[PDB]
RNA sequence: GAGAACAGAAAUCUCCAGUAGAACAAAAGGGUAAAAGCCCCCUUGAUUUUGAUUUUCAGUGUGAAUACAAACCAUGAAAGU
RNA sequence: GGUUGCGGCCAUAUCUACCAGAAAGCACCGUUUCCCGUCCGAUCAACUGUAGUUAAGCUGGUAAGAGCCUGACCGAGUAGUGUAGUGGGUGACCAUACGCGAAACUCAGGUGCUGCAAUCU
């Protein structure tokens, strides 16, 4: 090993001198490992902490039967069945009453926590194998209603879900290519990313009619996310996790949860951004204006994630180039780039209280950034393979992550 | 026959030598008392420390031959032989070997006024931290006895030499300080050690960071009366301080560049003479 | 073989001097030997910095700069010379493929093993040692 | 309260040692036996030096790693440990120095030759007429095996060649025995 | 090759510690113009390396459509990309490029037929590769490669594509700079000439001659300090370079106080290298003047420079009219007269 | 000591007694006691590099040994070894 | 004041024969579904506390019991031992001094204290 070179005599002669004296919520950072949880043998494809509790966790991976975990014990829990294909992906409502996955078949399977078993008739409709899910946010819902849940495939089509009904209530075929991923903002306007090269903001209040075509990325977007991303899917779930004793009050705690943070600016607008490709990405205000705010760009290879902080006060990236980087949330403007990784990231997730954000690549060894002081703050070695994916708790107690060894892995302080 | 081969590897002269055991030597004339003296510095020298239950009839003065040979057939170059006597009362004769071969020795007779490490507060003391030492006043210095013993107290209780250390680990701190400034020539004031454990507590006044510090002490207490003492031959000072041992215009330069120098000196450009070329002269000239 | 029989002077007899056919690497810190102490020779066109290493796991391979030559069979003093010839073990910086070691100790370097003949092509092909 | 303390003499810094010193006069009269106060200044003094120990320690610059899981002997990236100056106090050595180096009769006449050292690339070597590698050394030897061989094609042969054997283990010991006598 | 844990044994690996060091340690490495380099500690530069820019090089446009839909009888590209947003916006990019084209236009014998005469191969040399080889050789056969400079135009006489590459293909060579000639020019104007350089190379003044010259010792104990500094070599070979008739040969028969190395002022005159010896402990090299080839040579000041012979130009008298360009009228008067 | 078909003073088996005149390469000799002795399970290591000496002369950012120190190794739950 | 876990001193703590242990806490105990290992569920591993026992281990008390330990200005500043002087003698060696400085023996005493957390009529 090349040793850091020894300092020199003289350097010693002056550190036996006195020196350096002058009279003149919160998340604790992961620091440590767990022990691994055999399972399903598969690899790991995706990963989602319940949002009500960090002991409930659920992950997809290549074998059919995705398997909710237990953290507090690091054991399987009522492992779901009934897909015959791939789980490629897997979402929590953020009221936490119902789990959806995508399966690369074109069935979806609602599943209910409680038990695991499937909430009905699998979902079905889409010709290609699903890409994303996106739950209605609950401040948007009705009282006593349960939320929509959005889906997406790689032929580009979206279809509103009534989870009640099992049934398409809307369908929208707008997208020429696949649709990387989608979300539902809480502003009642869908946005969505697209292999063609666009993106089109959708107004779901107007019988799902589209109001916006974006046009500025030089290749497919990827990965589309907004400010207010977190508090949509947490479900008015704060940290201490309790949980509202009228479903109402569960409406009110979001609805405030959402403008607490729409309001950052003193006016209700939340920022939209769009990785893309070309080794660029753009900010977004559909409601403003139809061309982005600012053409972020550094990336010397294609960004392969984003993720808004909780606070929206600063944007990140996931890139090829092995190299993370901060943005500022407000204007996109750069802050500082991370370095570390020996191989392209895959994604990264915010920590609860911003000041840390838990990162993975394709090295074996998955990392975690303190953002405060734009330095890494701990390696977390021991995956005997690429981690494919990670994710921190609401409550910020834990972390999971997979990967190609087939042996899921927690984390915690 | 490997085991034999550590043993020997241990008892070796490492160019970077493990902390020297101690080896305590109750005296036949020793008292229970003494005995509870000893224990209680023992109890600091954990974990490399050493006990005999034979009593010892040893007069290092008198007869050093048995010491050397208990230090190596014990591989402790420390000891602190217990002795008593009608005259020297609670004498503890403290040794120090260089190779097994003696080093020096003194005496540090305790006072009657001693209290035990149960007579104070039962307060935590994490065993194997490293002591930190607060020596006081000018004599430690200058005075080649109190300097003797000053060299003494800091091998036998600085501990491992890390290269780092945890505050954490700072939980006490050894004290000694002589009784009273005093005249050349005058009898050697008593030592005073003394122990203490560390508290710590916010400041507001002092910094952001710097807690304010208190002490509580532990003992044991002693105050030690100086007696008979020997010193090392100048040539086994000289053997005992040589550096293991184990360059100009050049130097390490960071990122591990072995860059040089060149130093080139101030050179005057007016000792050369510019060529006369028939250009320059004035001589020549035209219109 | 391997030694080229170079004769100097204006009567070539004794020549006093063999020069290596094949490629070596010669090392980041040559600084040429003055000519009179001359005896091997490396010529500079048969030196190579870079070798095509392989890695047998996932199928990739990319070009790395060698490092040094650790093990030539066939009397090692070539591989003290830093011959490959079809078979020497040599250091590689693996950096580019993303090795990672358990512990977050990141590699930067792995043994590979050269293949294809040197002489037979300016190509420096080798396997990875996984 | 304040943490802040000052002597007319700065006092001395030993870091390495987590040591210190303080050449100012003591008070004789605190220091009497006989006084019940005595005990209070002294405890005070050490107080005022292990606060000065403390704001001397606690500047030094503090080392860091990013290791956590796994580390053989490395430090928590959560811990973080003061980097202490070496000792500035000498103090004796413990034993003399292992200077008792003897060439033994070999190194002198390898300087005078082209000999080199050995190459030290491993015990194995591949056996004649077999497909696996019999070590020369540290396991079944080659060496040994003519002895194993059901024929020699000529006393016992095997015997003569044990008494080979033993007879240079023995001249090598000789030779050793000869080197500790000088 | 016996098997062994060795080869699929770990060699090099380091923790991730040493590398932000070194990255952090990445902004200090600027060094004085004194410094030399001896080693350089092999580290994983490549991760190292990326600087933080905002570059962002195009986008693999190929992957959406390669070439068959933006062209050919498939011809599928049925609309322009990017989709001018106005009209108006249209007519101010077509003015302005049009403005453009014709500022480009305004920037400037064959409408005669006549072509320009063949150039003359003398002005060829230094090429033909055989003084580039032997360049190549003095280069890395000298432990310290040194490039006199001609004092009356040292910036004209740099060797410049050269000293690149011994920066980068060899790094531990020093290039110390010289500024020979100093005598035809007047002090101050060596003085700041060294003053400017400076600030990479030493460039030690010299004046090269048999008989008395200025610097000849502070160039000798520069040359100890730097035998001093590789005493692990046994030794420390130096070899001059630089453009024809720099005075290398004479500068080594200065340095050997002696008529060693052929010396005229043809700047032929260094058919080929040969080896010299002084102290025992260091070999001086020349080799013959290096000329890097490049289209703003300029002719006729590849001439003004001696690079070339002047016998063999076929028009002399075309060249007479940029001397006096540079030589002060005054100058021409008083010499002529 | 009490005893056990053949079996007795010497076979192998059982219970109560043992500071260990057990086997620890051992020599003066201190000493090992839930071992440093007996039984059972898993295993390479003559691995890589950083410096200071060693002679060499394609003397070489080490081309190779000696000593230094970091990774890697085996084991256990771990301390640690 | 009893008791469980971790301990410090390491026989004032150990060995032999009896007696007591009210309440509380080990332990003996009952079993082989499961993890687990032995020829043997004897030890080891596991099962709940169920049928019981203070019969043992264990905590205490007794004994002209065996060893052990403590302090006394007890031997005793004694014996032993280096030191000077021709002080006596051919001399060894003997009295005179301050140093280092014992033990057998004698006297009196004892047959475990002590820290942390917890619990108990
Ligand atoms: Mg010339």
């Amino acid at each position: 090993s090349t040793l850091i070179p020894p300092p020199s005599k003289k350097q010693k002669k002056e550190a036996q001198l006195p020196r350096e004296v002058a009279i003149i919520f919160k998340v604790k950072p992961v620091t440590r490992s767990s022990s691994a949880i055999a399972g399903h043998g598969s690899t790991i494809l995706c990963s989602a902490f319940a949002p009500h509790t960090s002991s409930r966790m659920v992950t997809g991976a290549g074998d059919n039967t995705a398997r909710i975990w237990d953290c507090d014990t690091q054991t399987p829990m009522h492992t779901l069945k009934g897909h015959y294909n791939w789980v490629l992906c897997v979402s929590w409502s953020p009221d936490g009453e119902v789990i959806a996955t995508g399966s690369m078949d074109n069935t979806i399977r609602l599943w209910d926590p409680k038990s695991g078993q499937c909430l009905g008739d699998a979902l079905r409709g889409h010709s290609k194998w699903i890409t994303s899910l996106s739950w209605e946010p609950i401040h948007l819902v009705k009282p006593g209603s349960k939320p929509r849940l959005a889906s997406s495939s790689k032929d580009g089509t979206i279809k509103i879900w009534d989870t009640v009904s099992r049934v398409c209530q809307y369908t929208m075929s707008g997208h020429t290519n696949s649709v990387s991923c989608v979300k539902w903002g809480g502003q009642g306007l869908l946005y969505s990313g697209s292999h063609d090269r666009t993106v089109r903001v959708w107004d779901i209040n107007s019988q799902g009619r589209c109001i916006n075509i974006l046009k500025s990325h030089a290749h497919w977007v990827n990965h589309l996310s907004l400010s207010t991303d977190y508090a949509l899917r947490i479900g008015a779930f704060d940290h201490t996790g309790k949980k509202p004793s009228t479903p109402e009050e569960a409406q009110k705690k979001a609805l405030e949860n959402y403008e607490k943070i729409c309001k950052k600016n003193g006016n209700s607008e939340e920022m939209m951004v769009t990785a893309s490709d070309d080794y660029t990405m753009f900010l977004w205000n559909p409601l403003k204006s139809t061309k982005p705010i600012a053409r972020m760009t550094g990336h010397q290879k294609l960004v392969n994630h984003v993720a808004f902080s909780p606070d929206g006060r600063y944007i990140v990236s996931a890139s090829f180039d092995n190299s993370i980087k901060l943005w500022d949330g407000r204007d996109g403007k750069f802050i500082s780039t991370f370095r570390g990784h020996v191989a392209s990231v895959y994604q990264v997730a915010w920590s609860s209280d911003c000041r840390l954000l838990v990162s993975c690549s394709k090295d074996t060894t998955l990392k975690v950034w303190d953002v405060r002081t734009r330095k890494l703050s701990v390696d977390l070695p021991g995956h005997k393979d690429e981690v494919y994916t990670v994710d921190w708790s609401v409550d910020g107690k834990r972390v999971c992550s997979g990967g190609k060894d087939k042996m899921v892995r927690l984390w915690t302080h | 026959n490997a085991r034999a081969k550590r043993a020997l590897v241990k008892r070796e002269a490492k160019l970077v030598e493990n902390v020297k055991q101690a080896l305590f030597i109750p005296g036949q004339s020793c008292n229970k008392n003494l005995h509870d003296i000893m224990v209680d510095l023992s109890a600091l020298k954990k974990p490399d420390m050493k006990r005999f239950n034979r009593k010892n009839d040893i007069h290092p003065f008198e007869d050093m031959s048995p010491l050397e040979f208990f230090s190596e057939k014990n591989d402790c170059s420390l000891m602190v032989l217990m002795t008593s006597s009608k005259k020297r009362k609670n004498n503890m004769t403290f040794i120090r070997t260089f190779g097994y071969k003696i080093y020096d020795m003194i005496e540090l007779m305790v006072a009657d006024n001693f209290k035990l490490l149960s007579d104070f507060k039962k307060l935590t003391f994490t065993v194997g931290l490293k002591p930190m030492f607060t020596f006081q006043g000018a004599a430690f210095d200058t005075h080649p006895v109190y300097k003797q013993i000053k060299s003494l107290f800091l091998d036998f209780f600085r501990g491992e030499s890390t290269d780092l250390q945890d505050v954490a680990g700072l939980q006490h701190v050894i004290s000694m300080t002589i009784q009273g400034d005093f005249q050349d020539g005058e009898p050697l004031p008593n030592v005073l050690f003394r122990v203490y454990k560390l508290k710590s507590y916010k400041s507001d006044q002092g910094g952001k960071r710097l807690p304010r510090i208190e002490l509580v002490e532990i003992g044991p207490r002693l105050d030690f009366k100086i007696g008979r003492i020997h010193t090392p031959s100048p040539d086994m000072v000289t053997e005992a301080h040589k550096k293991p041992k184990q360059k100009k215009n050049v130097e390490l330069d960071i990122m591990g560049d072995k860059l040089g120098r060149i130093h080139m000196g101030k050179q005057d450009l007016g000792k050369l003479q510019t060529r006369k070329m028939k250009g320059l002269k004035s001589k020549f000239d035209q219109g | 073989e391997m030694f080229k029989v170079i004769k100097t002077g204006k009567s070539r007899s004794k020549s006093w001097k063999r020069m290596i056919t094949k490629h070596t690497f010669v090392g980041e810190g040559f600084t040429r030997r003055p000519v009179k102490m001359e005896r091997i020779i490396r010529p500079s066109a048969l030196r190579q910095k870079k070798a095509n290493v392989t890695h047998p796991e996932l199928g990739v391979t990319v070009f790395l700069p060698i490092l040094a030559v650790k093990k030539n069979p066939q009397s090692p003093m070539y591989t003290q010379l830093g011959v490959l010839t079809k078979g020497t073990i040599i250091e590689v910086n693996v950096s580019e493929l993303g090795m990672v070691t358990a512990g977050g100790k990141v590699v930067w370097g792995k043994y590979a093993q050269v293949t294809n003949e040197p002489d037979r092509d300016g190509c420096v092909n080798a396997v990875l040692l996984v | 309260l304040p943490v802040t303390v000052e002597k007319p003499i700065p006092v001395v810094y030993d870091l390495g040692n987590l040591a210190a010193f303080d050449s100012n006069v003591l008070d004789k009269n605190d220091l009497d036996s006989s006084n019940a106060r005595r005990e209070e200044k002294i405890k005070s003094l050490t107080r005022d030096n292990v606060q000065l120990l403390i704001n001397q320690l606690l500047s030094l610059p503090m080392k860091t790693t990013t290791e956590s899981v796994g580390g053989t002997g490395g430090q928590s990236s959560v811990m973080t440990l003061l980097q202490l100056p070496d000792p500035t106090t000498d103090l004796p050595r413990e034993k003399p120095l292992p200077k008792a180096k003897a060439m033994t009769k070999w190194e002198k006449f390898a300087a005078k030759k082209g000999i080199k050292p050995k190459e030290r690339a491993g015990k194995m070597i591949y056996d004649e007429a077999s497909g696996e590698w019999v070590p020369k050394w540290g396991y079944k030897g080659a060496n040994k095996k003519l002895d194993d061989q059901w024929l020699v094609e000529v006393i016992d042969p095997r015997t003569l060649n044990r008494a080979e054997r033993k007879r240079l283990v023995k001249k090598n010991e000789k030779q050793q025995r000869r080197n500790m006598k000088n | 090759v016996q098997p062994d844990r060795r080869w699929f044994g770990n060699t090099r690996v380091i923790s991730q510690d040493a590398l932000q060091h070194f990255r952090s340690a990445l902004g200090e490495t600027q060094k004085d113009t004194y410094q030399v380099l001896l080693r350089r500690n092999k580290l994983p530069m490549s991760l190292l390396e990326e600087k933080d820019a905002d570059e962002s090089p195009k986008a693999r446009i190929l992957d959406t459509e390669s070439y068959a839909d933006a062209f050919g009888p498939k011809a599928q590209r049925k609309r322009p990309r990017l989709a001018a947003s106005n009209l108006e916006d249209l007519v101010k990019a077509t003015n302005e490029d049009i403005t453009k084209y014709e500022e480009k236009q305004v920037l400037d014998d064959k409408e005669n037929g006549w072509t320009s005469a063949a150039k003359e191969a003398i002005f060829s040399k230094g090429q033909s590769k055989r003084i580039w080889n032997e360049l190549y050789k003095v280069i890395d056969s000298s432990d310290v490669v040194i490039h006199v400079l001609d004092a009356r135009d040292p910036l004209g006489t740099r060797c410049k594509s050269v000293e690149e590459y011994m920066k980068k293909e060899t790094p531990h060579k020093h290039l110390i700079y010289v500024l020979n000639k100093c005598d035809l020019v007047p002090t101050w104007v060596a003085a700041a000439w060294v003053k400017h350089l400076s600030k990479e190379r030493p460039t030690l003044a010299f004046h090269a001659s048999i008989t008395n010259s200025f610097g000849k010792g502070s160039l000798i104990q520069l040359l100890r300090q730097f035998s001093q500094l590789h005493t692990d070599r046994k030794q420390i070979s130096v070899g001059f370079i630089g453009y024809p008739n720099t005075g290398k040969s004479s500068i080594i028969n200065t340095l050997r106080k002696k008529k060693v190395c052929q010396v005229a002022p043809i700047p032929g005159e260094t058919k080929v290298w040969q080896y010299i010896t002084l102290m025992k402990r260091i070999f001086l090299i020349d080799c013959p003047g290096i000329v890097p080839p490049s289209s703003k040579d300029s002719e006729e000041d590849i001439l003004f420079r001696g690079v070339v012979r002047v016998e063999h130009v076929t028009h002399p008298e075309q060249y007479i009219p940029g001397v006096l360009k540079r030589c002060q009228v005054k100058h021409l008067e008083r010499t002529y007269e």
